[PDB]
DNA sequence: AGACTTGTACTGGAACTCACGTGAACGAATGTTT
DNA sequence: AAACATTCGTTCACGTGAGTTCCAGTACAAGTCTGGTC
């Protein structure tokens, strides 16, 4: 379902910790690097710490909350994203979402 | 030996700094 | 080149001054250029870096795909440069401000720090900052005191805490600035006594000789015993014998 | 005989310090344009 | 004639190679220990 994409998880939730998610993605195929980079398609943190601060306040990839991941094991299928999940957008892709949404 | 810090043995506890304080 | 700055005493108080590096290492102006050895020519050897992973494979990596990181006891946390100027310590460059007086006494010379002395005048072709920067001097020389400082070259550069003290000659009077240190950059050690030591005593001839030593081997000569000294071996006019 | 303990020196590596080289920023002077 | 842009010597910061001191680890000599036999 996760095909060579490229997810720096640097945040996990008190039910599912860091270390098991990033297994949990690596189980679908998903490249995990550590820290983002220019590739990175986008980085997940279920907590805003201190490192995922500095990362929105560079503008310049997407967080998102693992919720996305979680119902992406529910259904079996690679879901669109909606604003329902996001943290910080980044400059480019705010376009995106906002001919389509307030 | 008096003033000896608690943490690094052998070492002097160095006081707080306390910047500048005018005298009276 | 003259650095313009402003001594500030307080936020009302503000005097023009221009500082200059009077005494510092001097260093060769022109480096040593590596040349192919047959044909004699610079662009004729290039000099590169890479980044091999420590697998057994010995993987490639590029220079984009690296960043830094510091040591945490045990383990290694990273802290990308962009997030490191982020958190970076931010301050106001070109800054002179008095942060106290205090005696001479106090200010130790064993404790001067950095690579430089700097000479601070008054502003050219200005009379009012002049008469001040001379009352301040004519003050603390008269008060034996100096002014705990902090100076910064510009906002990429590293505040500092040093001493500015008077010196006043006949021709001219300035200020006087070297840097001092901080809490991090004392070392203390412990040595052991040598006048207590029972074994290292010396005795009354080995004194006696020493002293007889000590005055043979004098550098300085009183001008017949009617003014003042003169030194025979001034080290200072000595030109360094590296460049020769 | 064999195997473990103590010691012994020696080798190499870690850390600290200095010197040398590279990169970037900048104030003043000068030249060009309006 | 005045304002703005470019350039050059200067300054600071950061990075890399070579020398010095202190300490962990290794190969081997010798001391010590032990078992079996006639």
């Amino acid at each position: 379902i996760f095909e060579d994409v490229e997810f720096c998880v640097m945040s996990g939730t008190d039910s599912q910790p860091k270390p098991d998610l990033e297994n949990r993605i690596a189980e679908f195929g998903g490249y995990i690097v550590q820290n983002p980079g220019p590739d990175t398609y986008c980085v997940i943190a279920g907590s805003e710490n201190i490192r995922v601060k500095n990362i929105i306040l560079s503008n310049k990839h997407d967080v998102v909350k693992p919720a996305w991941l979680l119902e992406c094991f529910k259904t079996k299928s690679f879901v669109p994203w909606q604003p329902r999940f996001m943290i910080h957008m980044c400059p480019s892709t705010k376009e995106h979402f906002a001919r389509e949404y307030d | 030996c008096p003033g000896e810090s608690l943490i690094n043995p052998g070492f002097k506890s160095k006081k707080p700094a306390g910047g500048v304080d005018f005298d009276e | 080149i003259h650095w313009p700055c402003r001594l500030t005493i307080g936020s009302n108080l503000s005097i023009r001054i221009a500082a200059y590096k009077s005494i510092l290492q001097e260093r060769v102006k022109k480096t040593w250029t590596v040349v192919d050895a047959k044909t004699l020519k610079k662009e004729d050897i290039q000099k590169e870096t890479v980044y091999c992973l420590n697998d057994d494979d010995e993987t490639e990596v590029l220079k984009e795909d690296i960043i830094q990181g510091f040591r945490y006891g045990s383990d290694i946390v990273p802290f990308s440069k962009v997030d490191e100027e982020q958190m970076k310590y931010k301050s106001e460059g070109k800054c002179f401000s008095v942060l106290g007086f205090c005696k001479s006494s106090q200010v130790q010379r064993r404790f001067f720090m950095g690579n430089q002395v700097l000479k601070v005048f008054a502003a050219r072709d200005d009379e009012a900052a002049a008469v001040a920067l001379s009352s301040l001097i004519h003050a603390l020389d008269d008060l034996d005191m100096v002014a705990i400082v902090r100076y910064a070259y510009d906002k990429r550069a590293n505040p500092q805490v040093g001493v500015a003290f008077p010196h006043i000659k006949h021709n001219y009077e300035c200020l006087v600035y070297v840097q001092l240190p901080f809490m991090e950059d004392l070392r203390q050690y412990m040595f052991s006594s040598l006048k207590n030591s029972k074994k290292y005593a010396p005795t009354e001839a080995q004194l006696n000789a020493v002293d007889a030593l000590i005055d043979s081997m004098s550098l300085a000569k009183k001008d017949e015993k009617t003014d003042t000294l003169e030194d025979l071996f001034p080290t200072t006019k000595i030109p360094n014998p590296r460049f020769q």
